[PDB]
C-alpha cells in the first residue's frame, strides 16, 4: 500500500484476507472442504442455514507466510509418499530437514492467488525472492535502537566495580595485628571457658 | 523452622521488624492509662492503674 | 556449649588491632549430611558480628581513643566488644 | 538474511527446539515378543554373544 | 499418645518440603513496595488500591451486560482434525517481515538487560551456594571437575584419544608376543632352543 | 526408522514447540495434596542431553519447572483418587453434591485412609 | 507356535489375545458389559420390583427410585409372557437396561 | 486357556482410512446443504481469540475470590495501620506502615490462595469419579473412553454435563475479556470509557473534600490511573480518522497500520491504508482496498 | 557438619567415652600420647579465615539483606566455605530486586534446592535416611506420555495400511465445542474444557493484592531441574545462549580476586 511492493506483513495479511472472500477462492476451497469433511460435520454446518458460518483454515492454509514458503519449498521434491503427497528435503537450521507438504494442490493455488494479487510472478521461486525481501533491511533498523537505561542491577554492578578499584579493606588496612599474637595473648590473659582459670598457653586436655 | 527434621534456629525476623539504612527497628503498638473503677454485681470493688510496667502488684 | 562472643583486642601504646575469639575444636570423623553448622563462634546470634567488624575496621584502623575501654589484665591491650557496630 | 536462515534460527545447536522421544502401543505382546524388541533389534550386541550362548547349547 | 497432631494442615515432611518463595527469602525484612509502588505511602497505596478496585467492578459489569445481552450476527467454528481435542493455535512466534525483525530486536534488548543478566547471576549464585553446601568434607566437592578440566567432543575425543590408545596397544601386543615367545623358548620360530 | 521420517507440514518453523513458557508439558500424578511429584524424560529432548537412560526428577506440584539440560517447561501436578468406600454400598444413580460435600469437607480438614 | 503357546498374538503380530472360542474369555468385558461372545445365541427378557429389598441393612444406601426401576424374576423357569429383546453385541449399554428381567442374587 | 494372563483393558490402535470418498452427486447434495459460508485467515481467528486482558486465563470464579479477599482486605487496613509506633522521622515511620501493609497483604494472599486450592481440589474430585456424576447413555462412553478417545458430540455432552453437576461458584469458565469485548464493539469501548471519566470525575470530587497535600498526591494518582485505564482498554484509542487525516509521514502512517493491525484490524485500517496508497500513488492498493471494503469490511 | 554438643565434659583427660573408644575403635594412647599428630588441628570453624573473607568483601556485606533472613543463622560456615560471598548475594538479591522491578506483568523467579538434581537412579532423590514406604502411590510420571506416539511405526508393527495416517478428515461442527463465547456479535466455538491441565497459568502465580488491575502484578516462582552431569545448560526463553556465556565470563572475571591466593595441592 505504501508503493513498496506490498513487503509488509500486516499488508499481505489484508490482501490475503481480501483473497479469501472472493468467489473464485471461495469456490475452490468450497470444493476442497466438501470433499474432505466428517459427516457430523456436515450434519452440523447444514443446522446453520440460517446465519452466517465463518470457517477459519487450518494455520499451514490460512497464513500467508507459510503458503508461500511451502509453494516456494515444492520445488525442493526428493520423494512422494503412498497418498501422493511430496516430501521435501532442504537445509533449514543445521541439517537437512523433510517437509510433507500436505494439500501441495490446494497451497500451491492458494500461493498463486496470493502472488497474483502483489503483482509478480505466479512460480514459486518468485515466492522465495518476495520472502526473502520481506526480511531484507533489518540491520538498517537495528541501528536506529536507542538503548534502554541500566537496570537496577547494572547500576549495582558498577558501583561496586568502581568501588573495589579504590581497594578492600584487607588491602587498605594498616594497623592490623597478627593473628597468632592475638590468639596466645588471649590464652594467656583471658579464662578459659572450660576450667574457668587462666592457662597458660594451648592445651588439648 | 516451622518442619520435620528442620533446624529450629532457622528463622527469620519478626513481621513487626524493619531494615531502614542498615539499622533494625522494631515496631510495636500503644496502650491505656489512667485510674479505672468498676463493682462487681456481688459487691465487690475493683480498682486498677496501669503504668506501663512490667512489674505489677495485686492486693485483696 | 556456651562462651564469650567475638571481640576486638586493641593496643593504645602502638594503636594495634585485631579481631579475636573462642574457637572450639573437636576430633576429626565423619560429617553429618543432614546438617549445616550453625554460629559457634558467636553463639545464638545472626552472625552480625562480621558485619560489625567490617564497619568498625575504618575506626578502629583510623585510630580510636580506647580510654573508655576495659583493659586486658595488666598489658596495654583492651577489649571492644561487637555486639553492636563502632561509630565513636 | 534469507527467510530460512531467520526460521533457522530456532533449529541451530544454540537455541535447538527441544523434541521428546515417543512410545509406541502394541496390542499383544507375549514374552516372545519382548525377546523379538528385547534382544534382538539389538543384534549389534546382542550379536556375538547370543552366538556365543547357540554355540554352548 | 503424646502430642497427636490436631487437623491435616500442610506440614514440610519427608514426601513434601513445598514451593520456596524466594521473594520473601531475598527482600527480608525489607518493604517490597518501594519497588512495586515507588513513592506512594500506605495511604496512598491503599486510597488507589479502593478506586481502582471500584472502576474494575464497574468494567467488569458492563463487559458482563455486554457479552450477555448482544446479538449473535455470525457464528465461527475452526477446523479441525477428526480426533482432535483442540484446534492448532493460529499465532506464531517467528518474526516474518523486517519490522517485526526490529520490535523484536528492542524487546530482546530490553529483556536482556532486565530479565536475563538477573536470572544468569541468580543461577551463577545457586551454583556456588551449591558448592560451598557440599564442601567442608561433607560430599565429593574438588574431587574431579574444575575450570581446568579439559572437555571434548565425541569425535575430538575419539580421533585424539582412542584410535592412538588401540594404537600402542596393537603395537604392545606384536612385541610382548615376540619377545615373551623369545624369552622362554630361546628361539623366534623354533621352540625350545638346544633341544630340537 | 524415525529419525529419517518427515515433518508434516511447515507448522514446526511458526508454531511455538510444546514444552514451551506458554505451551508447557503438563503431566498428572496420584497421590496426596501438597506431595512432590516424581517425574521424568527418556533421555534426548535435546542434542546436548543425555539419552542412554531415563532421568527422574523430583518436583514441586502445580509449580512451572524448568529442565535446563532440554529447555523444557512442565507442569507436573497431582490428582488424588478420592473415591467411595467399596463395600457395597456405592450409588447406583447420579449423585448429587451433598453427601460430596460433606466427605470432601472431612478429607480436606482430617484427612482419610489409604486403600493399601 | 512358540507365542501362542507363551501366551502371545501369535503368527500375526496384529493380532488379539483372546479366543473365547478354547475358553480364553475375557473377564472384564465379562464383569463390566456381559459375555458379548455368547450374543448370537442369548436374548434378554423383557416384561416384582426390587423395593421389597428397600429396607435391608445394605440395600438402604440407595434410592427409592433406583430399586424400582428394577425388575425381578424367579430366575428359574422362562416367564411366558416376556418378551425377548435381541442381544447387540458392540452395545457397551444394553447390559445396563432397566428394561430387562433381573434375577436378586443377594 | 488354563492360563489367563490379561490386563484390565487391551491398548487401542487406531485405524486411519482417510478423507471420505464423495462421488459427484454426494459432492452435490453437500455443497447444496452448507450455509453462506465466509471463509476466515489465521490472522483472523488469532485477533478473535488472542489473551488481551486475562492474562493469566483465570475462570471467573477465581476473579470474583480475589476481589472479594482485596474487599476484606482492605476493610481491615485500618485497623492494622492504626497505633503503630517506631523511633525515627517521618521517613521510618512511613516505611514501617509500608512494612505493615505489606505483611497484611501477604496475610490475605495465603487465604485466596488456600481457596483457589480448595475449588480446584473439588473440581478434581469431579474429574477423577466421572461415572458416579453422569447419567445413561453417557456413562458408560465415559466408562470405556478417555477424553482424547470420545467422540466429538458424546465428549462434549460429558464435560458440559461433568461441569453443570457443580454448584455455580465451582464451574471452571474462563472470565470475560473487557479488552477484547471493548475491541471488538465500539458502543462498549464508549461505555468503559464512560464509566472511567464518571469514576474520575467522583474520585476527584471526594479528594476536594479532603486536607490540602493529600488532595495534590491524589489527584496525580486519579490522573494516572485514568490515563493508564484508557490505555488498557484500548491502546489505540488515539488513532482517530482525525489523526489519521492529519499525519502526512508515510513511517507514522505505517507505524499506525501496525499498531491498528495489532489490535483490532477494523476499518480504520481502510482509512489509514487510502491514505498512505494517495500519497505514494498506488493504484492496485486502491483496487485491492475496494475490494476490501466490499468484502472483507 | 558436627556438632560437639557440651565441649565441657570431652575435653577431660579421662573419660568413659574415651576408655569405650579405645576398647571398641575411635581412640588410642596414639591420642594421648601424640595429640598434635592424631587430633592436630580438628576440625571447626576458622576464625581467622572468617575474619579474612569478611574484610576483603566489599561495600556488599552493608546492603545485603542475609542477616535478616532465615538462612541467617549459616553465615559463619558460607562465609568460610563460600569465598566472595557477600559480593555474589548482592548480586543475586540486586538481581531479585530487578526483576520485580521489571515491566512484565508476571515476575519469574528461578529456585534451585537439594530437589533441582535429576538422576537416573531412583533412590538418589529420596531423603537420607530414607522413608520407610517409597513410592506408595505409583511411580515416576514420563514427560514423554504427552508426546504423541511413533504412528507410523506402531501400525507398520501390527501390519496394518498406514498409508493415510498424515490425512485426516476435517471436522467443523458446533458439537465438538464447549467454549462458546459472544465477541462483538460473532458467536465463536473455540475449545473444550479438559479439566486440570487448563488451569496451570492461574495455579502457578499468586498476585499482588494492592497491585490495580490496569498494572497486574504476579508473582511466579519458576523451579529449575538440571542433570549436573550435562555441563551444558539450555534455559528456553529465560535466558540466551550468547547472554548465558556473557555471564560465565563476567562472573569469573569478578570472583578471581577471592580465588587466587588458595591452592588446591
Ligand atoms: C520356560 C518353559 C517354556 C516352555 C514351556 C511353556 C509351557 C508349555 C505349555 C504348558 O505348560 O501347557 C499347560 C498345560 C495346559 O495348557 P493349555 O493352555 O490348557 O493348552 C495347551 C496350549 O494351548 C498349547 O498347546 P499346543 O497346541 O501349543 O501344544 C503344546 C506344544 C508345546 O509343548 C511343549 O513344548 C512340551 C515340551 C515337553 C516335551 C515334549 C515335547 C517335545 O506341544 C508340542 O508341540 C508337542 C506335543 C507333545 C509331543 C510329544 C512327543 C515328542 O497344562 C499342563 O501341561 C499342566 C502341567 C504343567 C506344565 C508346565 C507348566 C509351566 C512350567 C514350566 C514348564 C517347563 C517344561 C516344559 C513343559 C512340559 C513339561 C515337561
Ligand atoms: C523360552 C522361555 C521364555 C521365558 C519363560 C516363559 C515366560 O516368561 O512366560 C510368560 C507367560 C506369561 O507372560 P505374560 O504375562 O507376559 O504374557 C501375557 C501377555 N499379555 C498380557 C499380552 C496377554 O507365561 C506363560 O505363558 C506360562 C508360564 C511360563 C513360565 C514358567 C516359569 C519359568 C521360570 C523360569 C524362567
Ligand atoms: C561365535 C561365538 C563364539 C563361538 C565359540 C568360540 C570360542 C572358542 C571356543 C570354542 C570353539 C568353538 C566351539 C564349538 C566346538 C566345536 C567342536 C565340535 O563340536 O566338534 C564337532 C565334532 O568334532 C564332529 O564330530 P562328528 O560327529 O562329525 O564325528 C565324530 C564321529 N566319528 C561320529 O560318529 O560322528
Ligand atoms: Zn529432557
Amino acid at each position: 500500500f505504501f508503493k513498496d511492493g506490498f513487503r509488509d506483513n500486516a499488508s499481505l495479511e489484508l490482501v490475503y484476507r481480501v483473497v479469501l472472500k472472493s468467489p473464485a477462492v471461495s469456490q475452490k476451497l468450497i470444493e476442497f472442504y466438501a470433499k474432505s469433511l466428517d459427516q457430523l460435520s456436515v450434519e452440523s454446518l447444514s443446522a446453520l442455514k440460517g446465519t452466517t458460518v465463518g470457517i477459519p483454515l487450518q494455520p499451514y492454509l490460512g497464513d500467508p507466510h507459510r503458503v508461500l514458503l511451502a509453494y516456494s519449498l515444492l520445488p525442493h521434491t526428493v520423494e512422494t509418499e503412498a497418498d501422493g503427497n511430496p516430501v521435501v528435503e532442504t537445509k533449514i537450521g543445521d541439517e537437512e530437514q523433510k517437509i510433507k507438504i500436505i494439500d501441495s494442490e490446494v497451497i500451491s493455488f492458494l500461493a498463486k492467488e496470493i502472488l497474483g494479487k502483489l503483482g509478480l510472478e505466479t512460480t514459486p521461486q518468485a515466492a522465495r525472492q518476495y520472502l526473502d525481501s520481506l526480511v531484507e533491511g533489518a540491520e538498517a533498523l537495528y541501528a536506529k535502537i536507542a538503548p534502554v537505561e541500566p537496570s537496577p542491577l547494572e547500576k549495582a554492578i558498577a558501583e561496586i566495580n568502581e568501588e573495589i578499584k579504590s581497594g578492600t579493606p584487607w588491602d587498605t588496612l594498616k594497623n592490623r595485628a597478627d593473628p597468632k599474637e592475638l590468639h596466645a595473648l588471649k590464652f594467656a590473659q583471658l579464662p578459659h571457658p572450660i576450667t574457668k582459670k587462666v592457662e597458660g598457653k594451648f592445651k588439648y586436655f | 523452622a516451622l518442619g520435620d527434621s528442620i533446624n529450629p534456629n532457622q528463622v527469620g525476623v519478626g513481621d513487626n521488624v524493619i531494615r531502614v539504612n542498615g539499622r533494625l527497628f522494631e515496631v510495636d503498638k500503644v496502650q491505656e492509662k489512667g485510674l479505672k473503677t468498676s463493682v462487681l454485681d456481688n459487691g465487690t470493688k475493683v480498682i486498677t492503674l496501669d503504668n506501663g510496667g512490667s512489674v505489677a502488684q495485686l492486693t485483696f | 556449649m556456651n562462651h564469650e562472643r567475638p571481640w576486638v583486642f586493641l593496643n593504645k601504646v602502638t594503636g594495634k588491632w585485631g579481631a579475636c575469639g573462642w574457637q572450639p575444636f573437636w576430633k576429626a570423623t565423619s560429617q553429618s549430611l543432614n546438617y549445616i553448622p550453625d554460629n559457634f563462634i558467636a553463639l545464638r546470634t545472626n552472625g552480625s558480628w562480621v558485619r560489625n567488624l567490617w564497619q568498625s575496621s575504618k575506626v578502629l584502623d583510623r585510630g580510636l581513643n580506647a580510654s573508655g575501654y576495659p583493659t586486658v589484665g595488666t598489658t596495654d591491650w583492651v577489649r571492644i566488644p561487637l555486639d553492636a557496630p563502632l561509630e565513636a | 538474511s534469507t527467510v530460512l536462515s531467520i526460521l533457522g534460527k530456532r533449529f541451530q545447536r544454540s537455541a535447538l527446539t527441544p523434541k521428546m522421544n515417543p512410545f509406541i502401543r502394541i496390542r499383544c505382546q507375549g514374552p516372545i515378543e519382548e525377546f523379538q524388541r528385547g534382544f534382538i533389534g539389538e543384534f549389534h550386541a546382542f550379536a556375538l554373544p547370543g552366538a556365543c550362548m547357540l554355540v554352548a547349547s | 499418645l503424646g502430642h497427636m497432631r490436631v487437623g491435616a494442615l500442610w506440614q514440610s515432611n519427608a514426601n513434601s518440603r513445598g514451593l520456596p518463595n524466594l521473594l520473601k527469602e531475598v527482600m527480608a525484612a525489607e518493604p517490597i513496595y518501594p519497588y512495586t509502588h515507588p513513592g506512594l505511602s500506605a495511604k496512598q497505596i491503599l486510597w488507589n488500591t479502593k478506586f481502582n478496585l471500584k472502576l474494575e467492578k464497574d468494567l467488569i459489569s458492563i463487559a458482563e451486560s455486554a457479552v450477555q445481552s448482544q446479538t449473535v450476527n455470525k457464528v465461527v467454528i475452526p477446523t479441525m482434525l477428526t480426533g482432535d481435542v483442540n484446534p492448532k493455535s493460529p499465532a506464531s512466534v517467528v518474526a516474518k517481515d523486517k519490522y517485526q525483525l526490529a520490535k523484536q530486536m528492542a524487546e530482546f534488548q530490553y529483556k536482556k538487560s532486565y530479565f536475563e543478566k538477573p536470572w544468569g547471576y541468580m543461577f551463577a549464585y545457586y551454583c556456588d551456594e551449591d558448592r560451598a553446601r557440599l564442601c567442608g568434607g561433607i560430599g565429593y566437592v574438588g574431587h574431579h571437575g574444575g575450570g581446568d578440566a579439559e572437555i571434548l567432543s565425541y569425535t575430538e575425543y575419539v580421533s585424539t584419544v582412542v584410535y592412538p590408545t588401540i594404537f600402542y596397544m596393537a603395537i604392545t601386543f606384536v612385541v610382548s608376543l615376540f619377545l615373551m615367545y623369545y624369552y622362554i623358548y630361546g628361539t623366534f620360530f623354533s621352540s625350545t632352543r638346544n633341544r630340537f | 526408522m524415525y529419525e529419517d521420517e518427515p515433518y508434516i507440514g511447515v507448522d514446526h518453523l511458526y508454531e511455538a514447540h510444546k514444552g514451551s513458557k506458554e505451551n508447557p508439558v503438563v503431566v498428572e500424578a496420584i497421590g496426596v495434596h501438597g506431595n512432590d511429584v516424581f517425574t521424568g524424560c527418556l533421555g534426548g529432548c535435546h542434542k546436548d542431553a543425555a539419552d542412554a537412560v531415563a532421568y527422574y526428577t523430583i518436583v514441586p506440584p502445580n509449580t512451572l519447572a524448568v529442565c535446563i539440560d532440554c529447555g523444557i517447561h512442565f507442569v507436573a501436578r497431582i490428582n488424588e483418587q478420592l473415591t467411595f468406600w467399596p463395600d457395597g454400598t456405592q450409588p447406583w444413580e447420579k449423585v448429587d453434591f451433598k453427601a460430596v460435600e460433606g466427605f470432601l469437607y472431612k478429607h480436606y480438614k482430617y484427612g482419610s485412609p489409604l486403600m493399601i | 507356535m512358540l507365542s501362542r503357546l507363551l501366551h502371545g498374538p501369535g503368527s500375526d503380530k496384529g493380532h488379539g489375545y483372546f479366543h473365547p472360542d478354547h475358553g480364553l474369555v475375557d473377564s472384564a468385558a465379562q464383569n463390566i458389559r456381559g459375555p458379548y461372545w455368547h450374543a448370537e445365541n442369548m436374548q434378554f427378557m423383557q416384561q416384582e420390583t426390587a423395593a421389597q429389598s428397600s429396607k435391608l441393612p445394605v440395600l438402604s444406601a440407595q434410592d427409592g427410585k433406583t430399586l424400582q426401576k428394577i425388575q425381578l424374576t424367579d430366575g428359574s423357569k422362562v416367564p411366558k409372557a416376556a418378551t425377548l429383546v435381541k442381544w447387540n453385541p458392540k452395545s457397551v449399554h444394553q447390559w445396563h437396561s432397566d428394561d430387562i428381567l433381573r434375577v436378586d442374587m443377594t | 486357556s488354563a492360563w489367563n494372563f490379561q490386563e484390565l483393558m487391551e491398548s487401542r490402535i487406531p485405524d486411519y482410512k482417510g478423507r471420505p470418498n464423495r462421488s459427484g452427486a454426494e459432492l452435490e447434495q453437500v455443497k447444496a446443504a452448507l450455509p453462506k459460508i465466509e471463509f476466515m485467515t489465521s490472522y483472523e481467528f488469532d485477533v478473535l481469540t488472542k489473551t488481551r486482558s486475562n492474562l493469566t486465563k483465570e475462570y471467573s470464579y477465581q476473579r470474583d475470590m480475589r476481589l472479594k479477599v482485596t474487599e476484606l482486605m482492605l476493610d481491615e487496613a485500618p485497623h492494622e495501620l492504626e497505633g503503630l509506633a517506631v523511633e525515627g522521622d517521618a521517613a521510618l515511620k512511613q516505611l514501617a506502615e509500608l512494612k505493615a501493609l505489606q505483611t497484611l497483604t501477604e496475610y490475605a494472599g495465603d487465604l485466596l490462595e488456600g481457596q483457589n486450592q480448595i475449588v480446584q481440589r473439588v473440581n478434581d474430585f469431579v474429574d477423577s469419579n466421572p461415572v458416579y456424576l453422569l447419567d445413561q447413555p453417557l456413562r458408560e462412553e465415559a466408562r470405556w473412553n478417555l477424553l482424547p478417545e470420545m467422540d466429538h458430540k458424546t465428549r462434549s455432552l460429558v464435560r458440559t454435563e461433568l461441569r453443570d453437576w457443580l454448584p455455580a461458584e465451582y464451574r471452571q469458565t474462563r472470565a470475560v475479556d473487557l479488552q477484547q469485548v471493548a475491541a471488538f464493539s465500539p458502543p462498549v469501548k464508549a461505555d468503559m470509557f464512560r464509566a472511567i471519566e464518571a469514576r474520575a470525575k467522583d474520585a476527584e470530587a471526594e479528594i476536594r473534600s479532603l486536607p490540602p497535600a493529600e488532595q495534590a498526591g491524589l489527584l496525580a494518582l486519579v490522573k494516572d490511573n485514568v490515563a493508564k485505564s484508557k490505555a488498557f482498554i484500548d491502546p489505540t484509542y488515539d488513532i482517530t480518522p482525525e489523526a489519521i487525516n492529519a499525519c502526512n509521514d508515510v513511517d507514522a502512517l505505517r507505524a499506525m497500520a501496525h499498531r491498528v493491525t495489532e489490535y483490532s484490524g477494523d476499518a480504520r485500517l481502510l482509512a489509514i491504508y487510502g491514505k498512505a496508497a494517495q500519497l505514494t500513488g498506488d493504484t492496485a492498493a486502491q483496487a485491492i482496498l475496494k475490494e476490501a471494503k466490499d468484502l472483507v469490511f | 557438619g558436627t556438632n560437639p554438643g557440651d565441649i565441657a565434659l570431652n575435653s577431660k583427660r579421662f573419660t568413659v567415652g574415651k576408655f569405650v573408644a579405645w576398647a571398641c575403635g575411635g581412640w588410642g594412647l596414639k591420642d594421648w600420647i601424640f595429640p598434635s599428630l592424631f587430633i592436630g588441628r580438628g576440625d571447626g570453624p576458622d576464625f581467622d579465615r572468617i575474619v579474612k573473607h569478611t574484610l576483603q568483601s566489599s561495600s556488599a556485606i552493608e546492603k545485603v539483606n542475609w542477616f535478616d533472613s532465615p538462612f541467617a543463622c549459616y553465615t559463619e560456615w558460607f562465609v568460610e566455605h563460600f569465598p566472595g560471598f557477600f559480593d555474589s548475594r548482592y548480586r543475586f538479591e540486586m538481581s531479585a530486586k530487578t526483576i520485580l522491578a521489571n515491566k512484565y506483568p508476571i515476575k519469574d523467579f528461578p529456585v534451585v534446592d537439594m530437589r533441582s538434581w535429576r538422576s537416573s537412579r531412583l533412590f538418589d532423590l529420596f531423603e537420607v535416611p530414607h522413608p520407610e514406604h517409597t513410592f506408595v502411590f505409583g511411580g515416576p510420571v514420563l514427560l514423554n506420555t504427552e508426546a504423541k506416539r511413533a504412528e507410523r511405526l506402531e501400525q507398520e508393527w501390527h501390519g496394518k495400511d498406514g498409508t493415510f495416517v498424515d490425512v485426516h478428515p476435517l471436522n467443523v461442527a458446533t458439537e465438538s465445542h464447549t467454549e462458546v463465547s459472544v465477541i462483538g456479535g460473532i458467536k465463536v466455538y473455540n475449545g473444550v474444557w479438559q479439566g486440570g491441565k487448563d488451569s496451570w497459568k492461574r495455579d502457578s502465580a499468586k498476585p499482588e493484592l494492592t497491585a490495580p488491575f490496569h498494572s497486574p502484578i504476579w508473582y511466579r516462582n519458576m523451579f529449575i531441574v538440571k542433570n549436573a552431569d550435562q555441563l551444558v545448560e539450555h534455559f528456553g526463553e529465560n535466558l540466551s545462549d550468547e547472554t548465558w556465556q556473557e555471564v560465565r565470563k563476567e562472573h569469573l572475571a569478578f570472583h578471581e580476586r577471592f580465588h587466587k591466593d588458595y591452592s588446591f595441592a
